[PDB]
């Protein structure tokens, strides 16, 4: 499913 | 390298104004060339450096699906076209995977001392491995697996030694390595416990957490939660 | 060129497969080598051609905006990496201008004989000569501006000419050539009458026209009437 | 205001 989307510091 | 003749703080301020800006290709190669200057991150230069790659790589693997997803579908003919994108595509996803990798191995990894550093670099390393392995196909593909497990394994031994079981990149940790179990490795019931040991015990210990931190700690932990929903 | 090896119908179809994957930037790359095959392009191709740039120089500019204005905010000395990153974003984008240029006159305008490429090309033309002159400042933002007009006014007295007043092209060359005059050539009222008037024409022309084709006309016109209510 | 936007075939 879904990991740590991480894309936004 | 590249940015060799840019100042490191020059790099980082760059790699700022590239988030703002969207531009992470750009915020990526400025991170990079912070790494290089061969000194420590920073907590929030480490930060800079997993969301730039982030983005990177995550733009990548969508393309890569939907690129796979298209070819799986051909196979009237079609020609050589959508194999041959798919794979420009998926080089290119592995040569960002193998750069990453790359700064982990040189030298990141054998510099990191502290838990908080260490288990942010193995925890990356354990990531890379896993997008490699999600496009593996050839005599390979269990060798990246279990280069993605023995990483994720390392950090997961530091962080329940070292870190609070609310502590965010512990539970993020956790959170990637169930995915890894249930996604990669065809380990669903693995997935399953890792997922509820780790929520279960970081409710234990919200207590201890002031409002920030607590608002930090139960956002990852709706992540844990939303998969046990998926998956269970 | 780079693309010189592959055949033109691997080129297409490969521009396609990227926009499906929201490459946008291979899309360019593929249709750039498309054209530099040298023949003429279709009604389809044109519009992978103009999508595949649009998108690129959309990110180009958003980008150029955000760090405009954050340049703009600092003048405490913040050194000078604001205004090196934006310079360096407005050359990337000056280049892909020039490159669309560059194809659009080495050979697709002068080889378009018919009023639906012709007035598509020059409108392209001054779209592109448009976001040059967004970011120019020195002793040739005049000049840019000219070539923007001096294209866009080919376009029109073409299109008036050849081209029903609910054509797509023609509708979507006067809503382009009425932002030129609002936004770069400070002429708010002009932008207002072209608006006005190419709305209210094909408001007359619609009862000509098939259910899809009505469909098509009428979703540009509401774009018109969209910066109508935004400019009075 | 707003030009075509144009980013999908
Ligand atoms: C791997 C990981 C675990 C937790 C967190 N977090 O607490 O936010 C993060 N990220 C997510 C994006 C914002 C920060 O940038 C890396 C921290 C990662
Ligand atoms: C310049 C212009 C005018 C009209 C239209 N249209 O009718 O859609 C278009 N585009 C918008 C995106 C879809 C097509 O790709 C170019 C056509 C452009």
């Amino acid at each position: 499913a879904g990991s740590i989307p991480g894309r936004r510091s | 390298g590249a940015m060799g003749s840019m100042e490191r703080a020059s790099l980082i301020q760059k790699a700022k104004l590239a988030e703002q800006a969207e531009r992470y290709e750009d915020m990526a190669a400025f991170m990079k060339g912070a790494v290089e200057k061969g000194e420590e991150l920073s907590c929030e230069e480490r930060n800079l450096l997993s969301v730039a790659y982030k983005n990177v790589v995550g733009g990548q693997r969508a393309a890569w699906r939907v690129l796979s997803s298209i070819e799986q579908k051909s196979n009237e003919e079609k020609g050589p076209e959508v194999r041959e994108y798919r794979e420009k595509v998926e080089t290119e996803l592995q040569g960002v995977c193998d750069t990453v990798l790359g700064l982990l191995d040189s030298h990141l990894i054998k510099e990191a001392g502290d838990a908080e550093s260490r288990v942010f670099y193995l925890k990356m390393k354990g990531d890379y491995y896993r997008y490699l392995a999600e496009v593996a196909t050839g005599d390979d593909k269990k060798r990246i697996i279990d280069s993605a497990r023995s990483a994720y394994q390392e950090a997961m031994d530091i962080s329940k030694k070292e870190m609070p079981p609310t502590n965010p990149i512990r539970l993020g940790l956790a959170l990637n390595f169930s995915v890894f179990h249930y996604e990669i490795a065809n380990s669903p019931e693995e997935a399953i416990s890792l997922a509820k040991t780790t929520f279960d015990e970081a409710m234990a210990d919200l207590h201890t957490l002031s409002e920030d931190s607590y608002k930090d700690s139960t956002l990852i932990m709706q992540l844990l939660r939303d998969n046990l929903t998926l998956w269970t």
